[PDB]
């Protein structure tokens, strides 16, 4: 909408009810009367407004109150707390802006961030800009962590992180607002070619995606109706579901065809009986036939009651001859039934390998979407995000993402090339140790109050942990690390010297030639200046061609390219670059998927922070000191960049929940 | 939610009876029991005020009134079985004037 | 959250499939078996109604008797009343087979006929001894 309902649905918050965040803060005003929240709604969303307003500067707080319902003075200072406490939790003045009044001199805390991400780039400067020391530790030589782009003379292409999901709600539009990002529309015409070159009619692709939206329906009601979520003590994947499914469908058809020949068998012995009485009533005529011309034989007025004895033996051989003439007319209609449906059987409709290619391919782009395989997602939460979609088309970055960390990255401490070994927390601080990644012997020590660590979660699965934490997290901790999973999807760039698909295509599809291989090299992209492709792998296999040369997998997608354009019309190309998530020690796959035995309380689990023992005994309670963030330690937006933004936000809004006023002093 | 391109289209997802009823359960009541149904009094002072016009200074037995209401109630009854036939015979349920003349008129009393 | 249009998914089917590792393996050879045999019940019948079609080679073409078309009179003759007392006696109240066979009195005369010599020959009498077999 518009105005101040407007405002709310690009902050995600309801226009008319408040938050569960927004009553545990103002407990007074969510008890009170109803008029009271509705002035708070108004101010929030009408804060809100200014804001989306104008993001490129400071949104005070003293024009605010000025410029807000004439000279507004019936509330003792009431704008103050709901401006300040909106300001903090990310709600308004989401980002990084230009700060008009100045930041303090003198800073209050000290906090280690690890990584130096979207998540570690922009807690890191709402931590400056409320007045706090911060210091980012890097292990990369560079910034953005799972934010890669490929920048050689003038070919632009992007390895990890470009394109975006839509601007309706997202706080992307901001960023783009705020950082220099030409965003550039996503043409969804993506037409499919076969293995050996072909594209796909029309009616045979709608079909198939028909066929694909059916089984996705199949995958709904199995999950929250048939609530098919344990088999042999196991969580149930959706591969095995699915795969079900159709194998039902080929039980379908050859139950239609058991149940088509048991209409036919019905019908023929219909027609066995009535023949069977054909040629008893044949022979009964055939005798009636012979007994009256004996009758004939003598004269009607000779012998006396032949009147009534033949035209009784008359009438009967009538009737029983008007009977067989109408079973005649059955007879006729059942041989016409029987030339009728004879060569045209209601059968023969499964799905072949003509469709299981095709349908290979939109399993591996579902794949890609979460980069797994469909045998490791939940059947019960793998689109438990599915309700948070943002509005709009989707939009990519013409000139490259990296443009907005290291916009982002303006004016922090960050240590680039600093790989963090261990990590220990008290009740009197932290400590993080570091070495150097030009030389492991070099050792870097850092004291803080607070760490926020935005390391992906696989690091942390994996046995030996790469970082150490003292002491040692506690069980529950550990086991939803473990019982999530940290997915993988890769990418290879191809940088050509001229122009040799459609331009007016930005994407086009490569179907796989068997299931296993449905994730190799199916699907490409055009939307940059220089003539450059993207090609996708996925999957099984996007493991296995991690272990695999750079030309192999680029003579690969020269031989795909060449079977379907010509091979005089596809030139070699000047730069290649293939992406290796898995391989990297620093990512340990691409981004998180919700895994068969997990659940949407995981991502809360990795939000809570841990909070360290008293190092006396009997000391009262210590405060919290370690946070996490990044991608999965949220719940609603979970494996996209504004997702890990929002974790950013999230951690600097809980700096004033963890500090709580300065009413415990007193 | 990372889904750009051909997006999955599923896994999402007072009491007044009717005119009629009354009557006829009033029917059944009527039917089962024999009670008078016009009142004792009014009747009594009707049946005086007929023989007034016929001989003055009459003087009635409580027996002979109770007869003549039997007599009468049943004469009536009768009566409109005979008009509730006439009524149904003419397409209709409701009873008029002109159903209780056909049975008279057909009964010979004119 | 309902089955798609022509499409039964039951959860007992689900089950079958995947109660063991070779579950769906003998599930489709049973309806390949039980496929075979339909097919050859199909092939047995269709032999014994092509040899029950060869037995009725020719009709009932030569067993046909021209039909004695003739209109209907009005006066009722001696014989004409016989013959319809004798048609009561067998065929009861079947009009159309008395009318044809009395051959000249028409369906509505028959019908008639039970009404106006209805005492005069004893119809009930014919009638409850038709009854009686
Ligand atoms: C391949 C891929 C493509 C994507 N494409 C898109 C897209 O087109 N559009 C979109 O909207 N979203 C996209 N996303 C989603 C988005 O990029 C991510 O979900 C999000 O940016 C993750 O950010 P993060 O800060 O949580 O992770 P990271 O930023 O990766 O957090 C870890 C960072 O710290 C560094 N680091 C690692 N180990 C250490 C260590 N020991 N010490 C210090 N630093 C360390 C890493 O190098 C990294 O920079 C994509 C994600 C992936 C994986």
């Amino acid at each position: 909408p518009s105005g101040v309902e407007g405002a709310a649905f690009q902050s995600r918050l309801p226009h008319d009810r408040m938050t569960s965040q927004e009553a545990a803060c103002f407990p007074d005003i969510i008890s009170g009367p109803q008029q009271t929240q509705k002035v708070f709604l108004f101010i929030r969303n009408r804060t809100l407004q200014l804001w989306l307003d104008n993001p490129k500067i400071q949104l005070t707080f003293e024009a605010t109150l000025q410029q807000l319902e004439a000279p507004y003075n019936s509330d003792t200072v009431l704008v103050h707390r709901v401006h300040s406490y909106l300001e903090r939790h990310g709600l308004i003045n989401f980002g990084i802006y230009k700060r008009i009044k100045p930041l303090p001199t003198k800073k209050t805390g000290k906090v280690i961030i690890i990584g130096s991400g979207v998540s570690g780039l922009a807690a890191a400067r709402q931590l400056q800009s409320f007045g706090m020391d911060v210091t980012l530790l890097e292990a990369r030589d560079r910034v953005g962590g799972r934010v890669a782009t490929f920048r050689k003379g003038n070919y632009v292409a992007d390895l990890g992180a470009m394109v975006v999901t839509g601007l309706g709600g997202n706080p992307m539009a901001v960023v783009s607002k705020q950082v220099n990002m030409e965003l550039a529309k996503i043409k969804q015409k993506c037409p499919l070619y076969e293995a050996n070159g072909q594209a796909v009619p029309k009616e045979k692709d709608e079909m198939v995606e028909q066929e694909f939206n059916r089984l996705l329906e199949a995958t709904s009601y199995l999950s929250h109706q048939l609530d098919f979520n344990v088999l042999n003590n196991k969580p149930v994947s959706l591969g095995q579901a699915l795969e079900v499914v159709i194998q039902l469908q080929e039980k379908h058809v050859k139950d239609e065809q058991i149940e088509h020949w048991k209409k036919i068998v019905k019908t023929q012995e219909e027609l066995k009986e009535l023949l069977n009485k054909m040629v008893n009533l044949k022979e009964k005529i055939k005798e009636l036939h012979q007994q009256y011309k004996e009758a004939s034989e003598v004269k009607p007025p000779r012998d006396i009651t032949a009147e009534f004895l033949v035209k009784s033996k008359h009438r009967d051989l009538t009737a029983l001859c008007k009977e067989y003439d109408e079973l005649a007319e059955t007879q006729g209609k059942l041989e016409e039934k029987l030339q009728e449906l004879e060569a045209n059987p209601p059968s023969d409709v499964y799905l072949s390998s003509r469709d299981r290619q095709i349908l290979d391919w939109h399993f591996a782009n579902l794949e890609f979407a979460n980069a797994t395989p469909l045998s490791t997602l939940s059947l019960k939460h793998w689109d438990q995000d599915d309700d948070f979609e943002f509005t709009g088309s989707h939009l990519t970055v013409r000139n490259g993402y990296s443009c907005v960390p290291v916009a982002l990255a303006e004016g922090l401490d960050i240590k680039l090339n600093t790989a963090v070994r261990q990590v220990r927390y008290t009740a009197s601080g932290c400590e993080v140790i570091a070495v150097n990644t030009a030389s492991t012997s070099q050792t870097f020590i850092y004291k803080c109050d607070a760490v926020l660590c935005t390391l992906p979660l696989g690091v942390l699965k994996q046995q030996p942990p790469a970082v150490q934490f003292v002491p040692p997290l506690p069980e529950w901790k550990t086991s939803a690390v473990q019982r999530m999973g940290f997915g993988n999807l890769n990418k290879v760039v191809l940088c050509f010297d001229r122009v040799f698909w459609d331009p007016s295509v930005n994407l086009f599809g490569h179907v796989g030639s068997t299931t296993a291989s449905r994730g190799e090299l199916f699907l490409f992209w055009n939307l940059y200046k220089a003539p450059i492709l993207l090609a996708l792998v996925a999957g099984e296999a996007a493991g296995i061609m991690e272990a695999i040369s750079d030309a192999v997998i680029v003579g690969r997608c020269l031989a795909i390219l060449k079977g379907i354009f010509g091979s005089s019309a596809v030139p070699q190309p000047k730069e290649t670059v293939v992406s290796r998530w898995r391989a990297d020690p620093w990512a340990r796959g691409s981004y998180s998927y919700v895994a068969a035995g997990s659940s949407g309380n995981d991502y809360d689990l990795m939000a809570q922070p841990i909070t360290p023992g008293p190092s006396i005994p009997g000391a009262p309670q210590p405060i919290p000191r370690l946070f996490f963030a990044g991608e999965h330690t949220i719940r609603n937006y979970p494996a996209t960049v504004h997702g890990a933004l929002l974790s950013g936000l999230r951690e600097a809004g809980r700096i004033a929940d963890q500090f709580l006023g300065a009413m415990y002093t007193l | 939610t990372m889904q750009t391109a051909r997006k999955s289209t599923g896994g999402k997802a007072p009491h007044r009876y009717r005119p009629g009823t009354v009557a006829l359960r009033e029917i059944r009541r009527y039917q089962k029991s024999t009670e008078l149904l016009i009142r004792k009094l009014p009747f009594q002072r009707l049946v005086r005020e007929i023989a007034q016009d016929f001989k003055t200074d009459l003087r009635f037995q409580s027996s002979a009134v109770m007869a003549l209401q039997e007599a009468s109630e049943a004469y009536l009854v009768a009566l409109f079985e005979d008009t509730n036939l006439c009524a149904i015979h003419a397409k209709r349920v409701t009873i008029m004037p002109k159903d209780i003349q056909l049975a008279r008129r057909i009964r010979g009393e004119r | 959250r309902k089955p798609p249009k022509g499409m039964f998914l039951s959860q007992e089917d689900v089950e079958a499939v995947s109660a063991n590792a070779t579950a769906a393996t003998t599930v489709l050879r049973q309806l390949d078996m039980e496929l075979v045999s339909v097919k050859r019940q199909i092939q047995n019948i269709k032999q014994t109604n092509s040899a029950l079609k060869e037995k009725l080679d020719g009709g009932i073409e030569p067993y046909r008797l021209p039909e004695v078309i003739q209109k209907c009179n009005a006066r009722w003759t001696t014989e004409e009343q016989l013959l319809a007392v004798q048609a009561i006696r067998k065929y009861g109240r079947d009009f159309q087979a008395i009318s044809d066979v009395i051959g000249n009195k028409s369906v509505v005369q028959v019908k008639n006929f039970f009404v106006n010599y209805r005492r005069r020959f004893n119809i009930d009498e014919v009638l409850q001894e038709w009854e009686a077999e």
